RNA sequence: GGUGAAAUUCUUGGAUUUAUUGAAGACUAACUACUGCGAAAGCAUUUGCCAAGGACGUUUUCAUUAAUCAAGAACGAAAGUUAGGGGAUCGAAGAUGAUCAGAUACCGUCGUAGUCUUAACCAUAAACUAUGCCGACUAGGGAUCGGGUGGUGUUUUUUUAAUGACCCACUCGGCACCUUACGAGAAAUCAAAGUCUUUGGGUUCUGGGGGGAGUAUGGUCGCAAGGCUGAAACUUAAAGGAAUU
């Protein structure tokens, strides 16, 4: 694995077999849904909403507690970001290296990493354009990348 | 044909190390490739301590020892008899 | 449309003065005629005036610097050393 | 000959051929 | 972070951009916090602090320039000072 | 009740130095060496010549007034040998056996912290 | 006639109600509207004119005075600076490395401008055509074009004359030579290409 | 080579130890047995004199001789002559240096060498660069024979070592510092403060070399040599 | 001073050596390892700042967005080139001392370019693990690096809480290693170089006897040195690989 590196480590989450869980949960489906949008209203990305609901609340995963997923709930209630979250962080990282490479120009390691990040962004953007998430004419512009991250 | 699994000497996973210089003929050799022998010999020669002790101020108790690490090239180590050739079976011995 | 592929700015000299001298004067003239930005305003408006003088058209603040560069690397290192010495002595 | 010395010899010979070449072309 | 907090405020609460609008907000007392970039003229900054002290508001300094302040806000142009009319869904008023 | 000095026995190849010095280090007594006793130019650093050289350094010091000295045996140091000379240990025994008591032997050979370069090239002193 | 830009810094006369205008050589980083603090108790800032007797070692200075009350002696060319090496408490004297590379010892009450003279790197672009050189020298003096002495008549130059173009005698001229024979290298200790370190 | 020199004098008798006088050295009151030794010097003449030529001198002695005991042999104290009193030159503390035998003895392999230094000025305006050394140790019941560190404990102990040295030097004079290094109490302080990060062993301070000397102050010297 | 031995060379103008310092540049011993990181080249003093990366932990999120690659692009040891700074040791050239029948080679003493750095080029190596990348399975054993888990485990501060450092057991990713040879190979040898005449997991590149020859020419890149692509005529029955005596 490791699309852009030589690593081969395996590490992920092992979800339980119980699609109806965690039994001891007692809160209602609507109670967690309004909690999801409340956390989404304060700028939290879907990953952080799940992280906060998993360690602070009794919500193991928002798929078995609710009828849909976190991003699905956000889109339904109207709190869906314009650009995908994973692409948003990738572009945010890309402009960080560009900011680093605009002052310390002699960093060839950053240049190689910047090319890897830009290639990763383009590959992810191609899938999103194909899946009809981004505009068909969407492109990664280095000058406009900083403005896209807002 | 191939002779040793470690081709030059003790280098698997690095690719390059800072070289060192031989103490005998000043030959440039990789630090791993160099054969190192540590010298723990006393500052005085063999015996002669009893001569020093009689002419020693304070109750002796000094007996200093010099410590030095010596790096030898392959040509010099074999020539100086420090490192000698072995049979194929004895080659694998560490 | 890339009228000149390698000559660049110094196509005025033509075929005279030698390729090496043309390359050096091109390298320095690119920075001499480049447009810089004010550190007092941020707009890219700093342009070269006379030798060592860099004046602008929006903020009108003039800076003394290099003959062809708005900030010499040696000057930047000297300023950094001066700031370090001042911080060490005034602490 | 060694590979280095043979390559150096043919490189010097190539330099001489190119120097002769520059006189006509 | 401060950039994320400003972006959240721009997305949710009421914000105004520029110097004259900031002065007007300070005059009308509809302002709570003002953020001034480290590149604005010192005279303008000092007058902004005077208005802020007269109106009992909060002053924050953005450690960049007008370009950086505009980028953090989420605008292409240059912003020298941003006045925060309403916090909205963020917490930049209560914290920092 | 015993005045003290310093031996500074410089031990190297092709030469050997025994230079008795007072406690401070400015004074110099009996700088005789092993090269002014031998007539071969190959035994100047030999142990047989260091003993002869140190036999005079222990007599001039005694005549001067020095009865005991400290010992700081050193080598060429730098980036050349870093090992004591063949006759350095013989010179120490020579003045010890001449009635001059010694004490507090020290090794003061200059070890470098990776300074400059060593003569010989990258292919060594091919002989 | 000078490659270093000038800065017009005006002060206030402490004894009379009148504005004094002073002409200072502009340093790198100095901008219009900047406040320059000239004196002894100032701060170590670019453009300040503190004396060399109250600055830490390693200080980069410009417009260094050879003696107190000189108003600018050393480091007055573009891109040049003077390095502070050390100070002597007793018999106050500051040691300075000059742009030439010659060690100097001056008084501790010699004022110097902090920073690097503007216009640095001026001599890095060939004059390309004779017109640029002519314009540069017209504003300076009548020293261009220069005619070689070996192409002259024997009466108009010692090196001239003969059926060929050769000096004839040695180009090196002794220091104790009268006016007229000093045409070439004056007191040249060494000649030829300078290969290796200069042993400065 | 007694008969190989060709050019002995390119230009074209009395024994020199008759014009030399013995001078007895003395040490600070920090060291118990002052009793330093004797040194030669040219006789006092009207051109150069003996005081001027003896004013600048640094004599190196061993701490074991000064203190009488034997557990300070590996530490040699360097004393600098700076003033005389009529055939008894008086010295002052100039530096401390760990002998080559000891330094190369504690330095072994299969262990981590922790080193640090600090530039600190004392109360009497003596700018001092103080070095310290430390080696990781194999704790009891451990079977792994490398006892290495993770380069983060090294930085932590280096920070603790630096602040400990700064604390015990800033707030004391040169005489107090000299009276502090001899009992080796600084080593106890370090082993008390860096014992919760990594065991360590052979905690020592390497060099206390001098960098800047303040005004001569002949008054302090007379207090040193009572 | 140096060498197997000598000599050039330095020495009443004090060489060499010792003691107190100062300046300049280079470098990062000992600690330094069948040890770590990085795509490779490569990277070893301390501190501060900047961004980046692998592994681990995860009941967090997207969801097949993936693997290999013509063309194309980034980095790319040393040496070399352009213009400054720097220039202490070593040191292509060169000058001498020898040895030798001859020695402009090995050895000795000097010594320019270079070795360091800034900005722009050069795109090469035994750049090797001579072994392309991704994925699956297959004999055991121990040590070690990074993360995690458990054991009233041991030690540590205030004997005894935490934490940290160690012991034992387990787990994931590593640099690797020891013994066997199911299996493979011409053999040397290999946990892959195995699961290939019981021949088929996906993909890229290269080779068709030895010379001529990586030469000639034609393109292409480069300031140059040189890099990439790249023959033919002609000649030969042999070269070449692993092992045995």
């Amino acid at each position: 694995g490791r699309m852009h590196s030589a690593g081969k480590g395996i590490s992920s989450s092992a979800i339980p077999y119980s699609r109806n869980a965690p039994a001891w949960f007692k809160l209602s489906s609507e109670s967690v849904i309004e909690q999801i949008v409340k956390y989404a209203r304060k700028g939290l990305t879907p990953s952080q909403i799940g992280v906060l609901l998993r360690d602070a609340h009794g919500v193991t995963q928002a798929r078995v507690i609710t009828g849909n997923k976190i991003m699905r709930i956000l889109k339904s209630n109207g709190l869906a970001p314009e650009i995908p979250e994973d692409l948003y962080y990738l572009i945010k990282k890309a402009v960080s290296v560009r900011k680093h490479l605009e002052r310390n120009r002699k960093d060839k390691d950053a240049k190689f990493r910047l090319i890897l990040i830009e290639s990763r962004i383009h590959r992810l953007a191609r899938y999103y354009r194909t899946v009809a998430v981004l505009p068909p004419n969407w492109k990664y512009e280095s000058a406009t990348a900083s403005a896209l991250v807002n | 044909p191939k002779k040793r699994a470690s081709n030059g000497r003790n280098k698997k996973g690095r690719g390059h190390v800072k070289p060192v210089r031989c103490v005998n003929c000043s030959k440039s050799i990789p630090k791993d490739k160099a054969i190192k022998r540590m010298a723990i010999r006393n500052i005085v020669e063999a015996a002669a301590v009893r001569d020093l002790s009689e002419a020693s101020v304070y109750p002796e108790y000094a007996l200093p020892k010099t410590y030095n690490k010596l790096h030898y090239c392959v040509s010099c180590a074999i020539h100086a008899r420090i490192v000698r050739v072995r049979s194929r079976e004895d080659r694998k011995n560490r | 449309a890339k009228r000149t592929k390698k000559v660049g700015i110094t196509g005025k000299y033509g075929v005279r003065y030698g390729s090496s001298l043309r390359r050096q004067v091109k390298k320095l003239e690119i920075q001499q005629h480049a447009r810089y930005d004010c550190s007092f305003c941020g707009k890219k408006t700093v342009k070269r005036g006379a030798a060592g003088i860099w004046t602008c058209s929006c903020c009108k603040k003039t800076v003394a610097g290099g003959a062809y560069t708005v900030s010499t690397a040696a000057a930047a290192t000297v300023r950094s050393t001066i700031r370090r010495l001042r911080e060490m002595v005034e602490a | 000959m060694r590979a280095k010395w043979r390559k150096k010899r043919t490189r010097r010979l190539k330099r001489k051929r190119r120097k002769v070449r520059a006189r006509s072309k | 972070s401060i950039n994320q907090k400003l972006a959240l405020v721009i997305k949710s609460g009421k914000y105004t951009l520029g110097y004259k609008s900031t002065v007007k907000s300070l005059r009308q007392g509809k302002s709570k916090l003002i953020i001034i970039a480290a590149n604005t003229p010192v005279l303008r900054k000092s007058e902004l602090e005077y208005y802020a002290m007269l109106s009992k508001t909060k002053v924050y300094y953005f450690q960049g320039g007008n370009n950086e302040l505009g980028t953090a806000v989420g605008k292409l142009f240059r912003v020298g000072v941003v006045s925060i009319l309403e916090a909205g869904d963020s917490d930049i008023l209560t914290t920092l | 009740s015993q005045v003290f000095g310093v031996a500074r026995i410089y031990a190297s190849f092709n030469d050997t130095f025994v230079h008795v010095t007072d406690l401070s280090g400015k004074e110099t007594i009996a700088r005789v060496t092993g090269g002014m006793k031998v007539k071969a130019d190959r035994d100047e650093s030999s142990p047989y010549a260091a003993m002869l050289a140190a036999q005079d350094v222990a007599a001039k010091c005694k005549e001067v007034g020095i009865t005991a000295v400290h010992v700081k045996i050193r080598a060429t140091g730098g980036t050349r040998t870093k090992t004591p000379g063949p006759g350095g240990q013989a010179a120490l025994r020579a003045l010890a056996r001449s009635g001059l008591r010694i004490g507090r032997i020290e090794d003061v050979t200059p070890v470098p912290s990776d300074s400059t370069r060593k003569k010989g090239g990258r292919r060594g002193r091919r002989l | 006639g000078r490659g270093a830009p000038l800065a017009k810094v005006v002060f206030r006369d402490p004894y009379k109600y009148r504005l004094r205008e002073e002409i200072f050589i502009a340093n790198e980083g100095v901008h219009t509207g900047q406040f320059i603090y000239a004196g002894k108790k100032a701060s170590l800032n670019v453009g300040n004119v503190l004396p060399l007797g109250s600055v830490p070692e390693g200080t980069i200075v410009s417009n260094v005075e050879e003696k107190p009350g000189d108003r600018g002696a050393l480091a007055r060319a573009s891109g040049n600076y003077v390095i502070i090496i050390g100070h002597n408490p007793d018999e106050n004297k500051t040691r300075v490395r000059l742009p030439s590379g010659a060690k100097k010892v001056i008084s501790s009450d010699a004022r110097g401008v902090i920073g690097v003279i503007a216009g640095g790197g001026r001599v890095d672009k060939p004059l390309l055509k004779a017109g640029r050189a002519f314009h540069k020298y017209r504003l300076k003096r009548n020293s261009w074009p220069k005619t070689r002495g070996v192409a002259m008549n024997p009466v108009d130059h010692p090196h001239g004359g003969g059926n060929h173009q050769h000096i004839g005698k040695a180009s090196t001229i002794s220091r104790g030579a009268v006016s007229g024979q000093k045409a070439g290298l004056i007191a040249a200790r060494r000649t030829g290409l300078l290969r290796g370190s200069q042993k400065t | 080579a007694v008969g190989k020199n060709k050019r002995l004098s390119k230009g074209k008798v009395v024994d020199p130890f008759t014009r030399k006088e013995w001078f007895d050295i003395k040490a600070p009151s920090t060291f118990e047995n002052r009793n330093v030794g004797k040194t030669l010097v040219n006789k006092s003449t009207g051109l150069k004199s003996a005081s001027d030529a003896l004013k600048g001198r640094v004599v190196e002695v061993c701490l074991a001789d000064l203190q009488g005991s034997e557990d300070h042999s590996f530490r040699k104290i360097k004393l600098r002559v700076d003033e005389v009193q009529g055939k008894n030159l008086l010295t002052n503390f100039h530096g401390m240096d760990f002998t080559t035998d000891k330094l190369r003895s504690m330095v072994r392999k299969w262990q981590t060498l922790i080193e640090a230094n600090v530039t600190v000025k004392t109360s009497d305006d003596y700018v001092l660069r103080i070095f310290a050394i430390a080696f990781t140790r194999k704790q009891a019941n451990q079977v792994k024979r490398h006892s290495y560190a993770q380069s983060s404990h090294i930085r932590a102990i280096r920070k603790v070592i630096s602040e400990i040295l700064t604390k015990e030097v800033q707030g004391s004079t040169l005489a107090q510092l000299t009276s502090k290094l001899i009992p080796e109490v600084i080593n106890k302080e370090i082993e008390n403060a860096t014992k919760d990060i990594f065991p360590l062993q052979n905690i020592h301070v390497r060099k206390v070399k001098l960098l800047k000397q303040p005004k001569f102050d002949v008054g302090a010297l007379m207090a040193l040599h009572g």
